[PDB]
């Protein structure tokens, strides 16, 4: 079933996420300044 | 036990099996001895005995016996050369039906397939009598173990050939087409390897397992194998006429099969050795399982070596696409 | 008791047929190993099983059967490396059309060995039933073998009761003419006719073309016919074998025997009992016949396990008290004997838990010697000798699978010590003592492509036929000579109607020809002064009386009539006299042989053939089993018969081994 590949997706969010923790916090030329924005949760707001 | 071989064969040979002047000196046989004649062309013996040849798919009885007359001729009349192929052929049936009604049938040997048994030994009646009477070893004392040593591989040849259920045309044309086969080796007989066996075994699971007969099969061996080396290469055409036989055969797609020999690299592109079709045959049973594209299928060979990501990337998708098409196939 | 613990079990594939034999079983005196007593059963998609096996047989993978079906999936052409590839054809309505086996091991197997029957049948009006049938030599002659020539419906018919009826079975060994019926649909009367010559053993008993007025030149002048009167309970009134013995019966208020009168040819009739007493289960308790002696039998009412007979002269008999016999019986839970004993000195038994019998120890006649194709003489006149009879060992061995190894013996009392054993196929049910063959593969080659032997005993001359039948055959001889051979007719229910064997080559020229029918032995050995001699079924089983037409006794009157004791077994064990005094005591192996042999005078030997099992002695030592035959020396048939196949594997199974396990020997 495509529940089978429906993991990957969930995965891909973790992907994002450490994208997001990892390069964006540090290499974010925008929102450089500001951070807060700990949890992924977060930016669902802030941009998305 | 072997005295008891010794005893039928040692007579019998003496008795009926040596052919003689007035066999070919008979109310039709006018001039020159054939007896001599064959007693000079050497295909009787001074004993009169036959000098068995072996058996093959490329002749048959009568052409063999028809030919070893015809290929010099001491005799033009085509009479004279049938009637005496009848002599001869009658001979040898006696003289090799005789052989395989003194070994010990309690070998667990088929009396049918003697000879062919002998021919898997390499050897022949003539040279079994020929044995046979270098001693007339009907006693323990001079039965020599060379003799005994073809009975003992008859052991394990008949154990063998009593869980094939074998057919006489099998190894007929088995000793005929050992290129048709994946070995063609000196001594195959007593090397008796994993690969003959497992030859053996895919043969036999093909026969079963085919859709057509045995001989329709034979005819896709002819048509593809020996038809491409008629001359040094010669058989563009029976690619896709090889590949649909073979698909009537097998039912799977042709054009698959095709560009699998593609891949393979075989040129021409018919796979016509059993080991050939054993591959591409596991192949098909690749998509039995998943129905892919055979040539990812094989692409997916790249993956171990990484190395790169594109191709991989690449088959990844082709496997989503097979998980996506498949899996509907399997639930739609 | 160790016996526990071997249970049998079935176990079925989800279509649920059995696809295994189970049983456990144990050798008791090594304990440790029970066998793997277990078998392939396979069956196809119609669930009709296409294979089994002898385990012993599996590892060497090698198949053992084929069977070939309709729609409807009816057996049609079938085979087994014992039974060889065998047919019986049948019409849509199930009547036979014809008949084959014989038929070689290639493949490419030749049917001009088939052997063939094929039959013949009414047409339209009539209903289509059939009206005869014919012998085909395979590849081959026919020739009508019989008729079954039904009648009309004259008034005659009516009469008769023949409407419609076969009022002339035309047939091997000539004519049954059926000429009256009963309105209870008995028959009445029939011409038992035999063939012009019936030793002739060449003349055809076939009946081609237009009717009897060319078979006059066949049928006998040996109108030997049978006429009949009966009870509206169809109880015989009485019968007439119209040579001129006769019979006559009655029975109690309910319908038991309580007494029967039987003429011997042409004479008086006379009353076969004395004094009858029966058990309440119908089976004996205490009788006296003719003979004049207490006997009486005892047994586990419950059962009828037998624990014990005596017999004596009572006191105030014409020859006053005196015992004669007080055999006493032991046996098992499931009824299995285990000791026999006597006065007037024990026999002890063991069995495999499959009751396959492995011990026999007993007492047995000095001087009978190690047994071979033969009789012994008899001790006579009869040992009072608490000895002669000495004690003994005998042991049983067995295949795997159903056949036999060995018999195994000690004779301590005289060192006579030996033992006994066979060379058996590698593959198939053929094997004989070792002697004949020690080679278990040669073995093979011996028997026919129906798996009946290629030779007798030692080799001797044998001839197998239609209805499979066994028909010419040379016991012994000297130097090859046809003097001392022996022929049979037959007819078509294979009633062994007669016996024709010549022994006279520098000898007593009494051409050893004898008669059966209905009612009669007629032994005929004729030619020194001719013997020619009546012999009826007084009884069947039977007390047993003689009538000479030529060639008298010494000291012996014509007519003299004898009760005889069919034990357990039916084996005619005792025989006994008008007088209370025993002619002859005589007693066998389960094997057959003989444990004892003796009579009171010499001659009486002429005199006895049924003997053990309660079956005829055939002229060597192996009985006439009654359609099948048994050798003793190798315990054995000395026939195959692959029909077997309802009850067991081996053609050549002789019996469950512990004999007593089964009731009633028709020896087929």
């Amino acid at each position: 079933s495509n529940s089978i590949e429906a993991k990957l997706q969930e995965d891909l969010r973790d992907a994002l996420v450490d994208y997001y923790l990892g390069q964006i916090v540090p290499n974010s030329k925008d929102f450089t300044n500001l951070r807060s924005t700990i949890k992924n949760v977060d930016d669902l707001y802030d941009h998305l | 036990n072997m005295v008891t071989f010794f005893k039928g064969i040692a007579n019998g040979l003496s008795e009926n099996v040596c052919l003689t002047t007035d066999d070919f000196q008979r109310q039709e046989l006018e001039g020159a001895d054939w007896w001599t004649l064959l007693s000079t062309n050497q295909v009787i013996d001074d004993m009169g005995l036959v000098l068995d040849i072996h058996p093959v798919w490329g002749k048959s009885d009568e052409e063999m016996l028809m030919e070893k007359i015809q290929s010099i001729g001491v005799s033009n009349d085509n009479n004279t050369l049938s009637i005496i192929v009848q002599i001869l052929i009658q001979a040898k049936n006696a003289q090799e039906n005789l052989l395989s009604q003194t070994i010990s049938a309690e070998y667990g040997v088929e009396r049918s397939v003697v000879p062919l048994q002998l021919r898997w030994l390499g050897s022949n009646v003539y040279s079994v009598l020929n044995q046979v009477l270098n001693n007339t070893p009907t006693d323990i004392s001079s039965i020599v173990p060379k003799l005994s040593e073809l009975t003992y591989s008859l052991l394990i040849y008949t154990q063998l050939i009593n869980s094939l259920k074998l057919n006489k045309e099998f190894i007929f044309l088995r000793l005929t087409q050992p290129n048709w086969l994946g070995l063609t080796q000196p001594k195959l007989s007593t090397q008796l390897s994993l690969p003959e066996i497992y030859l053996i075994t895919c043969y036999q699971d093909w026969v079963v397992n085919a859709n057509k007969n045995e001989d329709s099969i034979h005819e896709y061996l002819e048509f593809a194998n020996i038809k491409k080396t008629e001359a040094e290469k010669t058989l563009v055409d029976n690619s896709e006429k090889c590949a649909e036989l073979l698909a009537e055969i097998l039912a799977w797609d042709a054009g698959e099969i095709l560009k699998a020999a593609s891949l393979l690299g075989l040129n021409p592109p018919q796979a016509t050795n059993v080991f050939e079709i054993d591959w591409i045959r596991r192949l098909q049973t690749l998509s039995e399982k998943t129905m892919i594209s055979t040539e990812y299928l094989w692409q997916m060979g790249d993956l171990t070596e990484n190395s790169e990501f594109s191709l991989k990337e690449g088959v990844g998708e082709a496997v989503m696409a097979a998980l996506k098409a498949q899996g509907d196939s399997d639930n739609v | 008791q160790l016996f526990s613990k071997t249970p049998s079990v079935t176990v079925f594939d989800n279509r649920g047929l059995s696809v295994r034999d189970i049983a456990y079983r144990r050798h008791p005196d090594t304990p440790k190993v029970t066998e793997e007593c277990i078998t392939y059963h396979q069956f196809d998609f119609r669930g009709f099983l296409a294979q089994s096996l002898d385990p012993r047989l599996n590892h060497k993978e090698v198949t053992n059967f084929s069977y070939l079906t309709d729609l409807n999936g009816n057996i049609i052409y079938t085979q087994s490396v014992d039974a060889g590839n065998t047919l019986v054809l049948n019409d849509t309505e199930g009547r036979s059309v014809i008949a084959m086996t014989n038929i070689s091991r290639n493949g490419k197997d030749d049917l001009s060995l088939a052997v063939t029957r094929t039959f013949q049948y009414e047409n339209a009006p009539l209903p289509g039933r059939p009206l005869s049938v014919t012998e085909q030599v395979n590849g081959e002659n026919a020739r009508i073998t019989e008729h079954f020539v039904y009648a009309g419906n004259t008034p005659q018919e009516k009469n008769l009761n023949l409407a419609g009826q076969c009022v002339s079975y035309y047939d091997a060994a000539g004519l049954i003419q059926t000429d009256s019926v009963s309105l209870t649909g008995k028959p009445l009367s029939v011409s038992r006719k035999l063939l012009k010559n019936l030793d002739d053993t060449n003349i055809l008993a076939d009946w081609q073309g237009n009717d009897t007025s060319a078979w006059n030149s066949l049928l006998a002048t040996e109108i030997y016919t049978t006429v009949t009167r009966t009870d509206a309970a169809g109880a015989v009134l009485t019968t007439i074998d119209a040579v001129g013995n006769q019979q006559r019966v009655a029975f109690d208020i309910a319908g038991q025997l309580s007494a029967s009168w039987l003429t011997l040819k042409g004479g008086q009739e006379q009353v076969i009992i004395k004094v009858l007493t029966y058990s309440a289960a119908g089976q004996k308790l205490r009788e006296e016949g003719g003979n004049g002696v207490v006997t009486t039998y005892t047994y586990e009412a419950e059962t009828q396990r037998l624990i014990g007979i005596k017999t004596e002269r009572p006191n105030g008999h014409a020859a006053g008290a005196k015992v004669l016999q007080d055999l006493r019986y032991e046996y098992d839970p499931v009824g299995n004997v285990l000791s026999i004993t006597n006065d007037a000195p024990e026999n002890a038994y063991r069995y495999d838990s499959l009751y396959q019998l492995v011990s026999a120890s007993g007492r047995e006649v000095a001087g009978a010697g190690q047994q071979g194709s033969d009789l012994p003489s008899p001790l006579v006149p009869l040992p009072s000798d608490s000895s002669v009879y000495t004690n003994y060992t005998r042991t049983y061995t067995y295949d795997s699978a159903g056949n036999l190894m060995r018999i195994r013996h000690s004779a301590p009392a005289t060192n006579n010590n030996y033992t006994l054993n066979i060379t058996v196929s590698e593959r198939s049910n053929r094997g004989v003592m070792s002697s004949l063959t020690e080679n278990p593969a040669d073995v093979d080659a011996l028997f026919t492509a129906s798996g009946s032997q290629k030779c007798l005993q030692q080799g001797q001359s044998l001839i197998w036929t239609p209805r499979g039948e066994l028909r010419t055959v040379l016991l012994v001889a000297r130097g090859e000579t046809a003097d001392d051979s022996e022929s049979y007719r037959y007819d078509g229910s294979s009633q062994r109607i007669l016996k024709i064997s010549s022994q006279q080559t520098n000898h007593s020229a009494r051409v050893q020809r004898a008669l059966y029918l209905p009612g009669l032995e007629w032994r005929t050995m004729t030619g020194a002064e001719a013997e020619n001699l009546q012999v009826i079924c007084i009884g069947e089983a039977q007390v047993r009386v003689l009538h000479w037409e030529s060639g008298k006794p010494d000291g012996i009157i014509n007519d003299q009539i004898r009760w005889s004791y069919d034990n357990l077994t039916c084996s005619s064990g005792l025989e006994v006299d008008g007088d209370g005094l025993v002619i002859s005591m005589e007693e066998y192996y389960p094997y057959g042989g003989t444990a004892v042999w003796a009579a009171r005078s010499h001659i009486e030997t002429a005199y006895k053939t049924v003997r053990y099992s309660g079956k005829e002695r055939d002229a060597t030592g192996l009985y006439y089993y009654g359609f099948r035959y048994y050798q003793p020396w190798a315990g054995r048939w000395l026939s195959a018969d692959p029909a077997g196949t309802v009850d067991g594997l081996n053609l050549y199974r002789m019996v469950r081994n512990n004999p007593l396990r089964l009731t009633d020997p028709d020896g087929m």
